């Protein structure tokens, strides 16, 4: 489960898919690394 | 001619608006006139603005104690003891119109500018050497141009409190009429503020009385959360106590003097609006916000809850009255309708909402 | 995503749809609204032979 | 919106609330609530398309 159509496959779980639609994630960045945001109301 | 005297109140060319308070009567139209064309020393009183060399302003009881007003051509505000007592140019065409008015401890000028004071007065003995206005009038302005061309002024009765998109008249039963704009009146929360959908919600929208008061003008008034509201009822009153009482204006600098919006508890204690950011010094500083470049409605109500643009910004004790002082406007575009304070009780009304703002209301 | 955007809203602090999840935030302090949209959006791919 | 007897309704809340071993157990809630939000949509869209 490495490449995207193999990432398909590994998404349902079977060896040949029929012919149709499949829904997908956009693939997403690869070194997640995120950044944090943080936003709240100013206090005193 | 009142074409620069309107064209004073700044405001858009192609736009249509409605004018109310002391303005000139008139001299030709209704009974109006009095235009004292020559120096006969007119005498009258009860006066809250004179229009139009001598003029004496003072208390009827004619106080020592109390500052009296003499214009001369020199200008005198004094009781024997002086506050003022300089010259002021005194130069205009013979259309303009200079007139001085007083009312609420309020002064307002329209010496080329909409001038605003607040001065604790008592004002309706005048003498003079040009007339006297008594009674809010109100004016439309079929504006058109920019400047003294197109404004194309008329004098119109109370009815045309109605013509002003921000306020309206009230239903016998409190129900806000159909039709409302709703410009400002967001829906109160104290979390995410909904985008578009609609919501039954429990809201302050079931108004008592409505009190349409013209931008120039500030406000310096008592509202108890028992008694009913005091002024002039834009449509059907009704005789209930405010569960809220809504401000709406148009721009912050009325909110912005120190003690604007003074919060009496049931304990006694006061809270007085500070900004400099805003604070509420208790009589230790309690942080309302950091204020919005523009509000636009503030609703308080009591149970202890002040509200900004919509927001639940504070909660505070069972409140039982407020005093206000709201201090006019910006002079830089005003009496383009009035800005309102409306007694409300909550309701659970059907809301829908596009944008941000109300659209539509189903009690 | 956090993406500066161009609107106005003048009332809240923060905006969410009628199912209850944040849409965009108002920087108090400046007054401007950032929308928030998924790091991934949803797609459909085209499986044949 | 609905939180299904989970702590809340937002799954990364309650990662945040909760220990990862808690959390797992919290989060199936939400996932059995909405797995069978998401059947019950389905199931009556075949109904319609039949
Ligand atoms: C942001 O947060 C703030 C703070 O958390 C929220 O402020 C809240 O605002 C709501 C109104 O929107 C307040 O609810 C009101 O509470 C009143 C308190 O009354 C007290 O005395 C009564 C005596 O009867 C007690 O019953 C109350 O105790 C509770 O009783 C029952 C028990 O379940 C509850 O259901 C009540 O809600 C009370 O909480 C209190 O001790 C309350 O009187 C008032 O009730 C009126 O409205 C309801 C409909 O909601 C009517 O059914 C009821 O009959 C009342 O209407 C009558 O009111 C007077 C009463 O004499 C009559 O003379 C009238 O003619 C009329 O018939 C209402 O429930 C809430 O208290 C308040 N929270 C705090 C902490 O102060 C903000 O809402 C929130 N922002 C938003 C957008 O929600
Ligand atoms: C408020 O002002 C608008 C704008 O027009 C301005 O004010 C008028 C009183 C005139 O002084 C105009 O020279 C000035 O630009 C008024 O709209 C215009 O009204 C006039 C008459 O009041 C219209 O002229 C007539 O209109 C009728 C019906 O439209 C035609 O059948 C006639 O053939 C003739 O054209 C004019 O069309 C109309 N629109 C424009 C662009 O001028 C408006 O009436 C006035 N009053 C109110 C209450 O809004
Ligand atoms: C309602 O609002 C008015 C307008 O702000 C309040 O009057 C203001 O009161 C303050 C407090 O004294 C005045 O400040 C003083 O100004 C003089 C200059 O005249 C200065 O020498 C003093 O050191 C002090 O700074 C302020 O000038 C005055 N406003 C005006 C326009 O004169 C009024 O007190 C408020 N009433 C209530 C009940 O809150
Ligand atoms: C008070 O209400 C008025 C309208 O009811 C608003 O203020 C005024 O709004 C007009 C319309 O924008 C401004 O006039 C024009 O602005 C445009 C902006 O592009 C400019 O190109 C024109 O030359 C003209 O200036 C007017 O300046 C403005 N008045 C001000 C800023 O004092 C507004 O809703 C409220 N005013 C405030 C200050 O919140
Ligand atoms: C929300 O809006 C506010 C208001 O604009 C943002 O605050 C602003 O933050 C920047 C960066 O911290 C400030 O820039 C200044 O640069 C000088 C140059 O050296 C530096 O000396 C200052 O210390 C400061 O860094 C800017 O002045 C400030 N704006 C203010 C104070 O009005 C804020 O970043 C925005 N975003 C949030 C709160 O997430
Ligand atoms: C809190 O504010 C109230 C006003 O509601 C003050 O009580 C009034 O104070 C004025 C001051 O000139 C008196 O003339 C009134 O007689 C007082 N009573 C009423 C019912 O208006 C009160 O003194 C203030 N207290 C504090 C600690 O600031
Ligand atoms: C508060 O009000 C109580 C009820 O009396 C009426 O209340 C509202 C509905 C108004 O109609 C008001 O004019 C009436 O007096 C009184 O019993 C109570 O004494 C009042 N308390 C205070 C401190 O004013």
């Amino acid at each position: 489960c490495d490449d995207p159509v193999s990432q398909l496959k590994c998404s349902q779980v079977a060896f040949d898919l029929d012919d149709g639609f499949y829904p997908f994630s956009s693939r997403n960045l690869l070194s997640h690394e995120q950044p944090i945001s943080f936003v709240t109301l100013p206090s005193f | 001619n009142f074409r620069r005297f309107f064209s004073k109140f700044n405001v858009q060319a192609p736009a249509v608006v409605v004018l109310g308070g002391y303005l000139p009567i008139g001299e030709n139209q209704g009974v109006n006139s009095t235009w004292y064309c020559a120096g006969q020393h007119p005498t009258a009183s009860g006066v809250h603005g004179i229009f139009v060399f001598e003029i004496g302003i003072s208390q009827e009881p004619f106080d020592p104690s109390g500052y009296q007003l003499y214009l001369h051509k020199r200008l005198r505000i004094c009781q024997r003891n002086c506050l003022f007592n300089k010259a002021i140019p005194a130069h205009m065409s013979e259309h303009s119109v200079v007139g001085i008015t007083w009312d609420n401890d309020r002064v307002t000028v329209f010496s080329d500018k909409i001038y605003y004071f607040y001065f604790k007065n008592d004002w309706s003995r005048v003498a003079t050497k040009m007339q006297y206005v008594y009674e809010p009038t109100y004016y439309m302005l079929n504006v058109t141009s920019a400047g003294e061309d197109g404004i194309s002024y008329q004098p119109c009765t109370a009815n045309c409190i109605g013509y002003a998109a921000n306020v309206f008249a009230t239903e016998p039963n409190g129900h806000i009429p159909e039709g409302f704009s709703f410009n400002n009146w967001f829906l109160l929360s104290n979390d995410s503020t909904l985008v578009h959908g609609k919501v039954v919600s429990n809201q302050p929208l079931l108004v008592n009385c409505l009190l349409a008061i013209p931008k120039i003008y500030g406000l310096g008034q008592f509202f108890s959360f028992n008694q009913t509201i005091d002024g002039v009822c834009n449509g059907a009153a009704v005789q209930r106590a405010p569960e809220a009482l809504r401000f709406n204006i148009n721009d912050t600098s009325v909110i912005l003097a120190e003690g604007s919006i003074v919060l009496h508890t049931a304990l006694g204690t006061n809270f007085s609006f500070v900004c400099s950011y805003c604070f509420f010094k208790v009589d230790v500083y309690k942080f309302l916000a950091v204020l919005p470049p523009t509000v636009r409605e503030i609703v308080i109500t009591k149970y202890g809850d002040v509200y900004v643009n919509g927001f639940g910004y504070l909660h505070l004790g069972l409140l039982d009255a407020v005093t206000i002082n709201f201090t006019g406007h910006g002079t830089d575009d005003d009496v383009s309708g009035f800005w309102t304070i409306a007694s409300t009780n909550f309701v659970d009304a059907l809301i829908e909402v596009q944008g941000t703002a109300i659209q539509r209301i189903l009690y | 995503i956090i993406t500066l955007t161009n609107s106005s809203f003048l009332a809240g602090v923060y905006y969410t749809s009628d199912s209850g999840q944040l849409l965009a935030f108002k920087n108090v302090t400046s007054g401007a609204v950032y929308s928030v949209t998924p790091c991934s959006f949803s797609e459909q791919a085209a499986y044949v032979d | 919106q609905h939180n299904f007897q989970a702590i809340s309704s937002s799954i990364d809340d309650i990662y945040s609330r909760l220990d990862p071993p808690s959390a797992d157990v919290q989060v199936d809630r939400l996932i059995t609530g909405r797995l069978s939000a998401l059947n019950a949509f389905v199931a009556q869209t075949l109904t319609k398309y039949t």
